[PDB]
């Protein structure tokens, strides 16, 4: 209960101060104020434009390095096992297979961004 | 009502995959499969998996903001679809929950449903264990027995790791 | 067996490779100034990204 | 040996980052065969009582099971003790 | 399928170890020892029973043995032993390591009157034996009888009676 | 397995995961270890055929322990008239229930 | 069966409609696909969880990991038909016909 | 389609024809619906009326031969007083095969329909006159 | 409870075996109050 | 692709279905799956056209949802069942999810709509693995299920398999459309059998991938993958249109050749059951694989087409080409009849 | 056994004769596959490569005989487990009464 008391009471004065913030000042609304903004002259396109990634690939590698986090995580649990033989030669191969992985990608050109 | 704490989250999951079933710009389905992730971390927690329940939530918190990445370089248009913007996401959207809300409204009618399969509506707790006084989690001994007891998954599941990010490579060097 | 919904149908390339679409992909362009604090205030630098 | 000697001397200069790491990651692999601590952690995860210790219905021999957990027999952890 | 057979609400009456868990958690080691064999042979009841319902007897004389355990504490240490479970009730996590100076206090007076001497670390998940009048039950879990095997197929291996005999095939 | 490469070769890849009556870390036992335990020893070495027949009481009973399905409904026939009782002036729970 | 069950195999329904019934973002039904895990994930967890089999809690772990893949596998794709086409309309991909 | 099917053979042959002809024209919509399923979602309509009108053609195709077919082969052997007749089922599905030349328009399908259909009736007639079993179970 | 139940039997089986068979929360809190149930089932999970 | 990257990419298709067929754990089988799919997706992009693009994605989504559905059976029968244990499924529910699921991962009729597609727009050494090798760890599956499979389900798509892929390799003139066609059909004689005798099932997959591969293995030689392109066959290696000619007959079921093994063995194991109706139903429409094999020996073989004139200028170099294995399977293709007994080998 | 190609229990058996007639026909298999294999490579088919010519008839016919011999097992296997079944359940094989023909009625349908 207690924490589920204390995210709704975070989220409820954030919610608050929202609403105050937008009931309490004076408004004068009208077409050019609201226009978007850049830079003193009108936007050339729309913002929902295809908008390029350069560093794709490194963010697809990224969802692979970070499931590895989730296969690591148990460690400190996997520490206090009867079989420590066979814990540190898994942990060791894991990490080292993520370092290859790495290497690979590093050696391979795949963390430079494309231009 | 409390009682019922995993059913009302389990509620709030379906309308979450409702939310990106019905296909509305990837920006809001991925909002949609946050909320679902977080709500699916909250069943599982109830069920004391808490280190299931927080990584599922942060496995797909990382997922997520890569589709956002995506979504902007590659799924996006001028005017991205809101759940009320399209007829279709509408209608399947609004069938979805409707839905939802009568399996919900039966349930709780009457303590039992039938959808397809017969469900009881007792509430989730009736099923739990009653004893418990070991000292320690047991979804950490089980979780921490990969490293023991499972070589074997370590071994296909790193050799697959590895293999995908030589794979990611080979198929995006056009 | 012609058919009126295969008229259209042509024999695939004998290399399998279609030419690339001709279709250019749009750069964003942006207003970086005049009021910017890296414009010096006057400067409209007109530029076309891609990301 | 000289051969390896210069490439080692080039990248402590050019990527010494990678160098520490190669470095540390070997001695993560080798050490745990070295060392003459490493057969105690095994012993100490192995005398942590995490359940109940059953205890077993006497048939008449079983000379080194102990009647009381105070008796001589059975392990003893004074290796701990003193660790 | 049969009326479960619960026992009677005075079968299961029983004077009650009414202490807070830092009372036993104080008085754990040397309790573990003075109440050793009771104990066990309950123990060894319930993991061999594998029913709470058949174990009763036995489970009564824990209580009775653990009653007459801290009887002899308030005769005798009831001023130090008090002293000492309230420096461990005090903590969040019941910790030993922040209430060691009245742990000897409690230690030396059961040592003087009771002489009553503290197990070793390690003492008390020894697994040990015990000797029980109670017969092995023989089948705990209620199981049936298992279906006969198949009948073995043995013999001695002789060639195919005219081969395949697939159709025509002579071989 | 379609290659039974295991048995003949020795290792243990995946066996270990297969039933919940097989050992676990710290011997923490399943729920329904008892019950599979006796379904697995009563149709062991005879049969699919055979166990789909012989086994059905193991079988059954272990069915209830995994879903509860019969014990679930039997509570909520009893749960319904208790509430068909307190509201109609009948029965009063008493003060522990 | 249990009703949490009840919500869990309608939200695995509910993404497999959604994969099945395209539109036109390659993106959206690739949500979809990591939909359907995450209700495989949690429907395996509680199944697992429920009935105290510890070696199993390992299970739903390697269930991400092996959905990890498939989403870096799926996106890769989508980059490179995105790379031809200029976006990731499931239409313009019916050279085979 | 079991259930459906069973009652259909569950009422005595050459009597209850209304009742035969509303199970023939069940099993005549529902395989006009499956056609129509696989139609729409494989070959899409411009329109969402095709689409319907596209469903209207074949749901009734389908379900005027199965009519057509249960009437005509109830109401032969209640005329000629053999229920067990194979033949009653031959009558029975060149009337569909009939029918669904005439619904298109082509006296080479009414035709082709006929025979084949005609033949395909009068086997099913045999299959269960003589228990012949088209899934058959596994017992060797 | 079921006293006018007629085709009840107090304290029935749903099992085969006579083996004891530990009981879930709903076969012990079945009737009592929400709060004892509360505790007893999410207690744990939700202290802090 | 570096060599040594495509031994390893290569290596670890094989180790999927490996760990597929070795596996007594439905969640080591479901892992087996997803790494052979894994690393077959970058075999089908090798070349980086469109159209490779577009199979690969049409692969990856079909395998995809495959995968879900197959994973979803594992944990309905975890529920119903407690275990892991690769076997009969405990659920009926379940059993219907798996075949589903193996029905796309095979391509059988009515999710057979990639199998055409897919294989054109990959090479033909990826349309090999993908029509030979991925059969094996679906097969092996449901080698083990077999008991809990709902017949009329199995037969149902078996009967539909033999009937859309014999309809469909009659409009075709491309080779990788024509093996695609032709592969669904065979699936279907593979899972009718299966509830009845699995050896046979086994017998049928393996003579099919010999009759498979060798037919690859000779377009590949002479790089043809269109009718009128392997046309020009008989202009340059008269031997080679022998061998296809034969192994056409073959593949269309004609005694005395090995090809008609595997349809004959199936039909004995129906009968012994009394199932009549199917395979008589089953070896007419088979008649239509015939039908299309037969245009494919006339324009190859029993004919000669036109050729052109810069066709003289490859009279002057030999083929350079690995054929490997080529003499072998066309002669296992062809003269294996006399031994058909040596089928209980595999009992 | 479990997956064994030939278990132990196989040896009681009698192997295959070096001079079986369907290990004549696999080594007659090598030796076609061998003169392929000159022909698609374009080489005098009967004369060229003889040792590789060899090397296709002794690899056949050293496959082919262990094949025979797992068939010969299989085979000699069914018998065995046949027989004992008709051993173990005496009451579904019973001896038929046998009539003669002079006993036994069968009715004539003339050929006119
Ligand atoms: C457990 C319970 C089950 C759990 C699931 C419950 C449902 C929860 C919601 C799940 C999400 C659903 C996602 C739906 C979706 O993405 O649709 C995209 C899909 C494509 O969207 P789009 O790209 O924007 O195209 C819009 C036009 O339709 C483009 O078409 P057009 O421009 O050509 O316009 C003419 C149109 C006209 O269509 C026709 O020809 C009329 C046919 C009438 C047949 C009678 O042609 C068609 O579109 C033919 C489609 C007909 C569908 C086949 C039906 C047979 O939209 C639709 O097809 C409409 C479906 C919306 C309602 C979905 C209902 C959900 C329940 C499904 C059945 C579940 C059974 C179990
Ligand atoms: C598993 C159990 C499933 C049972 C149902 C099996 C049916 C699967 C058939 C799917 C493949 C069929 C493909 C095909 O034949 O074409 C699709 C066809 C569209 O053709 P259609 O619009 O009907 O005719 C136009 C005339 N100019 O659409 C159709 O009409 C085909 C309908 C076949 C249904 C019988
Ligand atoms: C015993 C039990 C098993 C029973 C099953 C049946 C066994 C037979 C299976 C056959 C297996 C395939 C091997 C066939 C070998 C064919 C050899 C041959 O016909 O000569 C090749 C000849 C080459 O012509 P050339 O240019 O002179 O030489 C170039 C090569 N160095 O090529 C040509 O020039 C011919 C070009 C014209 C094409 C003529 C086509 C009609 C004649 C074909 C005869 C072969 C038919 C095979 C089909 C199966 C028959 C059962
Ligand atoms: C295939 C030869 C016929 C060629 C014409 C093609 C006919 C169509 C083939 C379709 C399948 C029908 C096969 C019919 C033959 C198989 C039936 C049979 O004969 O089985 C028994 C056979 C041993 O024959 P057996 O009666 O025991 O006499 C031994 C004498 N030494 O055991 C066997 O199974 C052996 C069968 C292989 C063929 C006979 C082998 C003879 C030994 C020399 C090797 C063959 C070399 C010559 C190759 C001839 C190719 C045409
Ligand atoms: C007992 C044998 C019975 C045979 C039954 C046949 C059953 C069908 C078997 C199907 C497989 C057929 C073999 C595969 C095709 C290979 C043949 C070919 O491709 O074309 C014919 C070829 C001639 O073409 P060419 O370029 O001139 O080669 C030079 C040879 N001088 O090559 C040829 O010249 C013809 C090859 C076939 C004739 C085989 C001869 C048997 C071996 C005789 C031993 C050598 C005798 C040498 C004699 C000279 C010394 C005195
Ligand atoms: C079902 C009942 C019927 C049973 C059928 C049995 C089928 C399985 C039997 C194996 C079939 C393949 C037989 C291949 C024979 C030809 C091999 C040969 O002569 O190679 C010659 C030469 C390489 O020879 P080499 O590598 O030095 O030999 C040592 C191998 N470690 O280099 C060359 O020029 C050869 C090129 C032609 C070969 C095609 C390419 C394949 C390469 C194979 C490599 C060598 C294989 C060694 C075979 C040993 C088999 C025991
Ligand atoms: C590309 C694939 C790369 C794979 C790389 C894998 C690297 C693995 C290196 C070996 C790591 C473990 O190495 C091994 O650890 C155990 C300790 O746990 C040591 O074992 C030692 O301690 C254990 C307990 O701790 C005692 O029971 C044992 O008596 C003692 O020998 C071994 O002496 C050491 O050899
Ligand atoms: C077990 C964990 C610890 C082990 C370390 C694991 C990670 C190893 C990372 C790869 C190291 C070798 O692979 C790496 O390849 C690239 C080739 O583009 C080399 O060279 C490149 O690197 C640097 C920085 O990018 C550039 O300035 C240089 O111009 C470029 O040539 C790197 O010098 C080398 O470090
Ligand atoms: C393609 C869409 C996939 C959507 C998947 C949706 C979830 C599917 C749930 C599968 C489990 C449903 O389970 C189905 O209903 C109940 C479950 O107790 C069973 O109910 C029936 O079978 C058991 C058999 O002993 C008995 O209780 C009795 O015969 C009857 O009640 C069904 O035999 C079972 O098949």
């Amino acid at each position: 209960m207690n924490l589920m008391l204390a995210l709704l009471t975070n989220f409820t004065l954030a919610t608050l101060l929202v609403i105050i913030a937008f009931w309490l000042p004076q408004l004068n609304v009208y077409s050019e104020k609201t226009s978007p903004y850049e830079c003193g002259f009108d936007p050339m396109g729309s913002a929902r434009l295809p908008f390029s990634m350069k560093f794709f690939l490194v963010a697809i590698t990224f969802l692979l390095f970070d499931l590895e986090i989730a296969l690591l995580l148990p460690l400190p649990w996997a520490s206090q096992t009867a079989n420590l033989n066979t814990m540190l030669t898994m942990a060791l191969f894991l990490i080292i297979l993520l370092a290859v992985s790495l290497a690979y990608e590093w050696t391979q050109k795949g963390l430079e961004w494309t231009e | 009502m409390m009682l019922y704490i995993v059913f009302i989250l389990s509620v709030i999951f379906v309308m979450g995959f409702v939310g990106f079933s019905s296909k509305p710009s990837p920006i809001y389905g991925g909002l949609g499969l946050i909320v679902s992730g977080g709500v699916g971390c909250g069943i599982v927690l109830n069920f004391g998996g808490s280190f299931l329940g927080l990584m599922v939530f942060l496995i797909y918190l990382g997922g997520m903001m890569v589709v956002f990445g995506y979504t902007t370089a590659m799924a996006t248009e001028q005017y991205p679809e809101i759940w009320l913007s399209n007829k279709a996401v509408l209608g399947a959207f609004v069938t979805g929950l409707l839905m939802e809300f009568f399996m919900v409204y039966y349930v709780l009618k009457d303590k039992e449903v039938e959808v397809v399969f017969e469900f009881n509506g007792l509430g989730d707790w009736v099923i739990y264990d009653t004893g418990d006084s070991g000292f320690f989690s047991e979804e950490a001994m089980g979780i921490a027995a990969l490293y023991s007891y499972g070589t074997w998954l370590v071994i296909v599941t790193g050799w697959s790791l590895l293999i995908g990010v030589v794979v990611i490579m080979e198929i995006t060097r056009g | 067996y012609p058919t009126k919904e295969t008229a259209h149908w042509k024999p695939p390339p004998w290399n399998d490779v279609d030419p690339p679409k001709d279709t250019l992909v749009s750069n964003l362009t942006l207003n970086f100034g005049p009021q910017h604090p890296a414009a010096h205030g006057v400067l409209r630098l007109v530029m076309e990204l891609s990301g | 040996a000289e051969r390896v000697a210069a490439f080692l001397k080039n990248v402590w200069a050019k990527e010494p980052v990678l160098v520490a790491s190669f470095a540390i990651a070997g001695l993560a692999v080798i050490l745990p065969t070295l060392s003459p601590y490493t057969k105690y952690s095994l012993m100490i995860n192995r005398a942590t009582p995490y359940n109940y210790p059953v205890p077993l219905r006497d048939d008449g021999n079983m000379p080194d099971v102990p009647s009381h957990p105070q008796d001589p027999q059975g392990p003893s952890l004074e290796w701990l003790k003193r660790l | 399928p049969g009326i479960v057979e619960l026992p009677s609400l005075e079968d299961l009456k029983v004077q009650e170890v009414k202490v807070s868990s830092s009372v036993l958690k104080a008085a754990a080691h040397h309790y573990g020892a003075q109440c050793d064999k009771p104990n066990k042979e309950f123990m060894l009841c319930r993991w061999e029973e594998k029913d709470p319902r058949r174990c009763l007897e036995e489970g009564k004389l824990v209580n009775q043995c653990a009653l007459e355990f801290f009887r002899q504490i308030k005769r005798h240490c009831a001023e130090p032993f008090t002293e000492y479970w309230t420096c461990i009730d005090y903590s969040g996590l019941q910790l030993f390591r922040r209430c060691r100076k009245q742990q000897a206090q409690f230690d030396e007076c059961v040592l003087d009157k009771l002489g009553w001497v503290r197990p070793d670390l390690g003492d008390l998940s020894k697994v040990t034996k015990v000797k029980t009048d109670r017969p092995l039950p023989e089948n705990p879990y209620h199981s049936r009888a298992r279906p006969e095997p198949n009948p073995e197929v043995e013999g001695d291996l002789k060639p195919a009676r005219h081969g395949s005999r697939l159709f025509f095939w002579t071989m | 397995p379609f290659f039974d490469v295991q048995k003949r070769l020795g290792v243990d890849l995946d066996r270990w995961m297969t039933i919940q009556s097989a050992e676990q870390p710290h011997k923490i036992p399943s729920r329904c270890h008892a019950f599979e335990k006796e379904w697995i020893e009563c149709a062991h070495g005879i049969g699919s055929i055979r166990a789909e027949k012989e086994c059905k009481i193991e079988f059954e009973d272990f069915r209830e322990c995994l879903l509860r399905q019969k014990t679930m409904k039997r509570l909520h026939a009893i749960r319904r008239q208790r509430e068909k009782l307190i509201k109609e002036g009948k029965y009063t729970p008493p003060p522990h229930h | 069966m249990s009703m949490v069950y009840m919500n869990i195999m309608m939200a695995f329904t509910v993404s497999l409609v959604g994969l099945l019934m395209y539109r036109s973002h390659l993106m959206s039904s690739l949500l979809c696909l990591e939909g359907m895990m995450l209700s495989l994930f949690v429907m395996a967890a509680l199944t697992i969880l429920n009935s105290h089999f510890t070696l199993a809690s390992m299970m739903p772990i390697i269930l991400l990991v092996f959905a990890a893949c498939e989403a870096a596998l799926g996106l890769s794709l989508l980059v490179m038909v995105s790379n031809t086409y200029g976006t990731d309309y499931v239409q313009n991909l019916n050279l085979l016909q | 389609a079991k259930t459906v099917l069973r009652q259909y053979w569950d009422i005595p042959e050459g009597t209850e024809c209304h009742r035969k002809t509303y199970a023939t024209t069940s099993i005549g919509g529902a395989a006009g619906l499956v056609v129509s399923a696989y139609s729409v979602a494989l070959k899409t309509p411009t329109s969402f009326l095709e689409g319907v009108a596209r469903t209207g053609r074949y749901t009734f195709t389908a379900a005027a031969i199965g009519a057509i077919f249960g009437l005509t082969s109830c109401i032969s052997a209640q005329v000629r007083e053999k229920p067990d007749d194979p033949l009653n089922y031959l009558i029975g599905g060149c009337a569909g095969g009939l029918i669904l030349g005439a619904r298109t328009r082509s006296y080479g399908i009414g035709a082709a329909a006929c025979a084949y259909m005609g033949l395909t009736a009068a086997l099913v007639k045999m299959g269960q006159l003589e228990g012949w079993q088209v899934f058959a179970e596994p017992k060797v | 409870v079921m006293k006018d139940v007629p085709g009840w039997k107090v304290g029935e089986s749903v099992f085969h075996t006579t083996r004891w068979v530990t009981p879930m929360m709903g076969e012990l809190y079945g009737l009592r109050a929400s709060e004892e149930v509360l505790s007893a089932t999410y207690g744990f999970i939700w202290y802090t | 692709m570096n060599p040594i990257i495509f031994i390893i990419i290569l290596l670890t298709i094989m180790l999927g279905t490996i760990i597929v067929m070795i596996s007594s754990h439905w969640l080591l089988v479901w892992i087996g799956f997803e790494m052979n799919m894994l690393a077959i997706i970058p075999i089908m992009m090798k070349n980086h056209n469109p159209r490779a693009t577009e199979a690969s994605t049409k692969y990856f989504l079909t395998q995809s949802t495959a995968s879900m559905l197959l994973m979803m059976a594992v944990i309905i029968n975890l529920m119903f069942s407690g275990q892991w244990t690769v076997m009969k499924l405990f659920n009926p529910m379940a059993s219907m999810l798996m075949t589903m699921a193996l029905a796309m991962k095979l391509g059988m009729a009515p999710f057979h709509f990639w199998v055409p597609e897919v294989t054109q727009g990959i090479p033909l050494s990826s349309g090999l693995i993908l029509l030979t090798w991925q059969k094996l760890a679906p097969m092996s599956v449901l080698y083990q299920i077999f008991p809990s499979i709902n017949l009329n389900l199995i037969l149902t798509l078996s009967v539909l398999s033999i009937l859309i892929g014999g309809w469909g390799g009659l409009n075709q003139t491309q080779l990788r459309k024509i093996m695609a066609y032709s592969s669904i059909a065979h699936m279907g004689w593979m899972t009718a059998v299966l509830p009845y005798n699995p050896t046979m099932t086994l017998l049928n997959l393996i003579i099919y991938i010999i009759m498979t591969s060798t037919m690859f293995t000779m377009f590949m030689a002479n790089s043809t993958t269109t009718t009128l392109s392997l046309s020009h066959t008989w202009n340059k290696t008269p031997i080679m249109t022998v061998l296809i000619l034969a192994t056409l007959l073959s593949m269309g079921g004609l005694p005395p050749l090995s090809g008609f093994m595997p349809k004959w063995m199936i039909i004995q194991e129906m009968t012994k059951n009394n199932s009549i109706i199917l395979p008589t139903f089953m070896a007419i429409t088979a008649l239509l694989n015939l039908y299309f094999y037969m245009r494919l020996t006339y324009s190859t073989t029993l004919t000669m087409f036109p050729s052109t004139n810069n066709m003289k200028m490859k009279w002057q170099f030999p083929l350079m080409k690995k054929m490997t294995f080529l003499p072998t399977m066309v002669v296992l293709s062809t003269m294996m009849l006399p031994l058909t007994p040596m089928l209980s080998v595999l009992e | 056994a479990t997956f064994q190609f030939l278990p132990d229990e196989a040896r009681s058996l009698p192997p295959p004769k070096l001079t079986d007639p369907r290990l004549a026909f696999v080594g007659f298999l090598g030796y076609c596959s061998g003169l392929i294999d000159n022909a698609i490579r374009r080489r005098p088919v009967l004369l060229a490569g003889l040792h590789r010519q060899l090397l296709y008839i002794t690899s056949f016919v050293f496959v082919g005989y262990y094949l025979l011999k797992r068939q010969d097992y299989m085979y000699a296997v069914r018998d065995h487990d046949m027989f004992s079944y008709i051993k173990s359940h005496p009451e579904d094989f019973p001896e038929k009464d046998k009539k003669t023909y002079g006993e036994v009625f069968e009715e004539f349908h003339p050929v006119r």
